This record gives structure tokens, C-alpha cells and sequence, in this order.
RNA sequence: GGGCGGUCGCCUCCCAAAAUGUAACGGAGGCGCCCAAAGGUCACCUCAAGACGGUUGGAAAUCGUCUGUAGAGCGCAAAG
RNA sequence: ACGGCCUGGGCGACACACGUGCUACAAUGCCCACUACAAAGCGAUGCCACCCGGCAACGGGGAGCUAAUCGCAAAAAGGUGGGCCCAGUUCGGAUUGGGGUCUGCAACCCGACCCCAUGAAGCCGGAAUCGCUAGUAAUCGCGGAUCAGCCAUGCCGCGGU
């Protein structure tokens, strides 16, 4: 359904940091503030954590979760 | 003969071809068959189920009597001679040529039907598996028809040991969990 | 037209009988007639098994659909419901999963139709 | 069935139960009214309570301005009751 | 003890004192039927109950199976 | 510091109460073919004829437009026949997965739009309640305004009748 033809938006103001975990070394838990970025095979299976607006959420890209715009996994709404 | 023979000389020697037995009749025979169904008197308080009784004999004619369970309920239902059942004895030679409409038909339909039974078996030659609510037959209108089976099939085969219980029952016919 | 699964469309012309099935639409109704060189203005019952064969083979040669797609009806979403899917999310929650609202204009999944106790003090307009 | 709002204070279960208890009591009056709404205000001289109800045979209105917040709400609904009385006439 | 209450016929025993073997303001279940058939004849079938996983089948009602001092049931207490 | 720069998030949630509006219960309609008709504006970094792909949503070469003199649009409804015969109906169309476009270094939240499947409430809806004294009400359609984009069933204007 959803689409963009090509060049799936990937927050790169952080990609440089997210890729540090795979540029010369490895490390877990990085901070984040977004819900637009997309994930690529190059960086999968890592301890991550992003925000909402006021809330933080657990992140960890796995095979069972096609790394897309991300935000479509933890919007913001909350009720009961 | 037909299948009975592809049973007397086909799926009969194979067993000895694998590993024999002290007898030329040692191999398992057509022990028990039956069919089993009858999901209790649903439609009407026992008076419209007849239009689901004869429906048991929806392939041949042999007037089933539905039997009864055991009277002790008086909760759900059940009395001194209620239905709740099935059974009926109809084996024979044509019963072989009956596998022709068994170990053949059905598979070509039954939803996502791919294979037949994932192991399970054991203990006896009566592996409990079968039917949902499908006939696979057109030999009548099938429009005027409007029931709903359920249940399965049992058919024992005097195959106590697993390597008999479900041994011959492999090279037995062809349609099966491959 | 008992040729696959519970498919028995009849008592009219064939052109109609085409789309007249849970899986046939436009590019499948008369479009198939062409591939089989048949006119829409034909009778269904009249088509003896002979004609039925063309359908029994060409037509029946469809992908995962209608009668067979009954093995992905939920699978089409099985991989986008549980998992932390939004649709869960709208999957985990089984709510509409395709750009729209949830308060209203999506009452298909979220809430059947049973009258909810309407709000009292919080602008209902 | 019963909506209470205010741009000065909040809605407490006591104020809800108070007005609500009076609604269930207004049986003789029970005939129409569809999704009523009550508003609460305040002035240096006291508190004010307004209410509006839509029915299949028209609309009713009531207001109060007693020094006591609770008295105003009670007075307002008093007018609701007094209004429905004239609806039946005699 | 007066006696309101409670008692006034038959049947199961506990306690009755291993043959018969009584009482009681000591105690518990009921009744004055049923049935043209649970009567007579000939025949076959062991009952609740668990497990094997399969139906409308979120236990349970369906069936195959071994077990079964047979624990069913045989018209309504009770003993035999 | 109830001063300040910023990334995100609620206002497209929830057991709900009705208003405001759109679109339908049809057979008057489903769709095939062709065609006679209205005002109005607007398109300067803006609009679209043609070319070809092409199911189209769509695209690229860029003519032309500051214009009764090119476009926005072969208005819609309608008209003649064709096939369809009352069932919850080729009605209505909320609706769900897989795919595509246009805006944005982006459309999870929260885009309308093209395709594949798809398809409920509903045979006029207890009461109650609204509009108008003529071209009316009513039915079918168009543009403009705003808006970078995008989801007008809202807003202002106009007409086939």
C-alpha cells in the first residue's frame, strides 16, 4: 500500500552514529528521536531506542520486523 | 480383487521384503472400518435430523441406525434411545474398490489439502483421523443438500506394533503426508 | 458451475456467470472468454463438460485465489498483525491498516456497530 | 445522557453524582431529551450554571447564578423541571 | 407431671445384649403405588470410569481401545 | 525566568450522547455507444493542447498563456437502443492485505488518488423536527477561494432541468 517510489527516507542525522556500531567496532544502546527513518540490511539486529515526542520506546530491528519508516510501530496514542 | 490384490500381492509381500514374519497371513488385514460421525441431534428436537441421518448413507445404501451414547446426562440431553451416534458395518471386497473413492477423492479438495496425517499413529492399526464437512462426489444434485458433517474416520487394521500400525500404511495407496 | 470449490453459478448467460463468482471481476470475467474464444452472450448450463474443460484447465489455472486463497485469507496479514505491527499496530489490534482515522471512518474493525455510550460533556460536534 | 463542562473548575464524581442522581429521579419528566449538556461558569459575584437540552419536540434552556456553585446547578435543573412542567400544560 | 406443641398404621436398620431377641418426647427415608408390561419363552450383549487424538466441538456430549474384588443398573428408603 | 532555538508527540484516540454535512435502501437503476447545450473565473514562476508509453493515478520533448483570440474541461445530469427481472439485490458503497502516484532530503502517526481481491447498516427507519409562495423545492454536475503539497461530503459563486 504505502510507497515513495524510491529512496526510502532514513534519518541520517543519526545514521552516522547508528553506523558507528558497524564501522570499526560494535556497541549496544544508542539514543534516538524520530519515527520516520527506514532500516536497511546493512544495519540490522542491534539494541536501539527512539522517542515519541515526550516518550521513549524500545527498538531492535529483527528479521520479523521489516525495517521501514519505524513510526508505524509505536506512534504516540495511549488509552487505558 | 483389484485393490484387494494390490493388497494381497502388492502391500502384502513388501512387509516381508522389509522384514518377514512367521506367517503368510501374519501381515495385517482389514480389521475394522466403520466411519463414525453424528454430531448429536442438532437440527430439531430429533425429527429433522433424519435429513442428516440418511445423509450418512450419502454414497451407498445400508440404513444406519444412529445408535445412542449412554443415558445419564439430563443436562445437555440424552434419553433411553436418543441418537448422538453412528457406526455401521459395511466392509467387504468392494470395500477395497471403496478406497478408490477414499485413498483418492477428498485430497483433490479439502481446503489447503496437501498431505495426510503427520505421524501421530502408534499403538494400533486404527489411526483416528478424518473428515470435516466435505463429500467430494456429485452423483446427485448437491444443491438440494444442506447438512454439515464434522468428525473423522477410524478404521483399525490389526496393526498393533507401530511398524505395522503405520508401516504398510505408507505404501498403502498413495495419497498421504509425503 | 461446480468446477472447483463451492462454485455453482447458473441459470443465466455466461457473461454474467463470470464475475458472478467470489473471485471473478472484470479482467477475469469476459477477459477469460477472449482467451478461450467464447462470446459473452452464451448460456451456462448449455456448456457441456466439453466447454467446461476449457475452464477446467485454462480458467482453473489461476493463482492463489478465491477457493485456494483460503490458505492466506488471514496469512495476508498474519505477518503484519501480531508482531509489533501498528495494525496489530493495526495487526496486534486487528484494526484498519491503510491510512485513515480510528475515532471514526474505520468502524469496520474497531468496534462493530453496537451503540457505544455516547460522550456527554466534551463537544460532540 | 449527561454532559457537564466548565472553563473554571473540573468535573468531580460528586457533582456528577449530584446532577446524575437528579436525572434518574426525574422519571415523571422522562419522555425525550437527547444528549443534554450543562456548563458551569463563575463571576466575582458568585457562580453560574447553564444547561441546554435537545428533544424531538423542541429545545429547552435553563440558567442559574446563585452565590453557591452547588445551589446554581441545583437551581438550573430546577428550571429544567419547571420547564417540563409547562410542556405538559394543564 | 398439666399440657400448647408434639402422638396415635405399615416398612430400613443403628443402638439389641453373633439363633428368636424388647424399649424409647433417642435417630434418621417414605408410603396405602407401578405396570397390557421392568409379565412367561428363547437369544446376544460386562456397567459407571481414565487414557489416544481427532467434530457445532474455550470441560463436558463422538469413537477405537486396555484396565474394571464389575465401582452400573435391575420402577421410588433400607437391608439381602 | 508563565523569556528562549530545536527534534517528536495529542487535536485523524476511547464504553459512549446527538448536531452539523456527504453519499445510498434503487430497478427511476448496472453498465456499452455516440452527442446537442450555463454563469463564472484564472494559469508569472503559474497552467495545460499535442507527441508516445500507458489499466491509469502518471510521465518526458516543451508549443503556447500576462490572454473575447492557447489551457484549465470530449461539463454532469440527459437523450436512442443494447444487454439486467425484486434477492438484501451488476443498490449502496463503510471496509481489510498486497501493490502504485504527487508534495516533501520525509507523508508510522495522519494523504487523496490507479490497480487485485473486496463488501456491512440498510425494503423509508418509535417519537420528534426543518425549508420555501417561483423558478420554488428538489435531483446532477462545474469552477473559484484558500492551500507550496495534500484528503472539500465545508465555504462563495453558476447552471441542465
Amino acid at each position: 500500500p504505502r510507497s515513495l517510489k524510491k529512496g526510502v527516507f532514513v534519518d541520517d542525522h543519526l545514521l552516522e552514529k547508528v553506523l558507528e556500531l558497524n564501522a570499526k567496532g560494535e556497541k549496544r544502546l544508542i539514543k534516538t528521536w524520530s519515527r520516520r527513518s527506514t532500516i536497511v540490511p546493512e544495519m540490522v539486529g542491534h539494541t536501539i531506542a527512539v522517542y515519541n515526542g515526550k516518550q521513549h520506546v524500545p527498538v531492535y530491528i529483527t528479521e520479523n520486523m521489516v525495517g521501514h519508516k519505524l513510526g508505524e510501530f509505536a506512534p504516540t496514542r495511549t488509552y487505558r | 480383487q483389484q485393490l484387494k490384490t494390490k493388497y494381497n500381492d502388492q502391500v502384502r509381500p513388501a512387509l516381508m521384503q522389509q522384514f518377514g514374519y512367521s506367517s503368510v497371513m501374519a501381515v495385517p488385514r482389514i480389521e475394522k472400518i466403520v466411519v463414525n460421525e453424528g454430531l448429536g441431534s442438532s437440527k430439531e428436537d430429533s425429527k429433522a435430523i433424519d435429513k442428516a441421518a440418511k445423509e450418512l448413507a450419502l454414497i451407498t445404501l445400508q440404513k444406519p441406525i444412529i445408535t445412542k451414547a449412554k443415558k445419564s446426562i439430563s443436562n445437555f440431553k440424552l434419553r433411553q434411545g436418543m441418537p448422538v451416534g453412528i457406526k455401521v458395518t459395511l466392509r467387504g471386497e468392494r470395500m477395497y474398490v471403496f478406497l478408490e473413492k477414499l485413498i483418492n477423492i477428498g485430497l483433490p479438495r479439502i481446503r489447503d489439502f496437501r498431505g495426510i496425517n503427520p505421524n501421530a499413529f502408534d499403538g494400533r492399526g486404527n489411526y483416528n483421523l478424518g473428515i470435516k464437512e466435505q463429500l467430494i462426489f456429485p452423483e446427485i444434485t448437491y444443491d438440494m443438500v444442506d447438512k454439515t458433517r464434522g468428525m473423522d474416520i477410524t478404521i483399525v487394521t490389526t496393526a498393533k506394533t507401530d511398524e505395522e500400525a503405520r508401516a504398510l500404511l505408507q505404501s498403502m495407496g498413495l495419497p498421504f503426508r509425503k | 458451475a461446480r468446477i472447483a470449490g463451492v462454485e455453482i453459478p447458473r441459470n443465466k448467460r455466461v457473461d454474467v456467470a463470470l464475475t458472478y463468482i467470489y473471485g471473478i471481476g472484470k479482467a477475469r470475467a469476459k477477459e477469460a472468454l477472449e482467451k478461450t474464444g467464447i462470446n459473452p452472450a452464451t448460456r451456462v448450463k448449455d456448456l457441456t463438460e466439453a466447454e467446461v474443460v476449457r475452464l477446467r484447465e485454462y480458467v482453473e489455472n489461476t493463482w492463489k485465489l478465491e477457493g485456494e486463497l483460503r490458505a492466506e485469507v488471514a496469512a495476508n496479514i498474519k505477518r503484519l498483525m501480531d508482531i509489533g505491527c501498528y495494525r496489530g499496530l493495526r495487526h496486534r489490534r486487528g484494526l484498519p491498516v491503510r491510512g485513515q482515522r480510528t475515532r471514526t471512518n474505520a468502524r469496520t474493525r474497531k468496534g462493530p456497530r453496537k451503540t457505544v455510550a455516547g460522550k456527554k460533556k466534551a463537544p460532540r460536534k | 445522557t449527561m454532559n457537564i463542562t466548565s472553563k473554571q473548575m473540573e468535573i468531580t464524581p460528586a457533582i456528577r453524582q449530584h446532577v446524575a442522581d437528579r436525572l434518574a429521579k426525574l422519571e415523571k419528566w422522562q419522555t425525550h431529551l437527547i444528549n443534554p449538556h450543562i456548563i458551569l461558569s463563575k463571576e466575582p459575584q458568585g457562580f453560574v450554571a447553564d444547561a441546554t437540552i435537545n428533544t424531538p419536540n423542541g429545545v429547552l434552556v435553563a440558567s442559574g447564578k446563585h452565590e453557591d456553585m452547588y445551589t446554581a446547578i441545583n437551581e438550573l435543573i430546577n428550571k429544567l423541571e419547571r420547564q417540563l412542567n409547562k410542556l405538559q400544560h394543564k
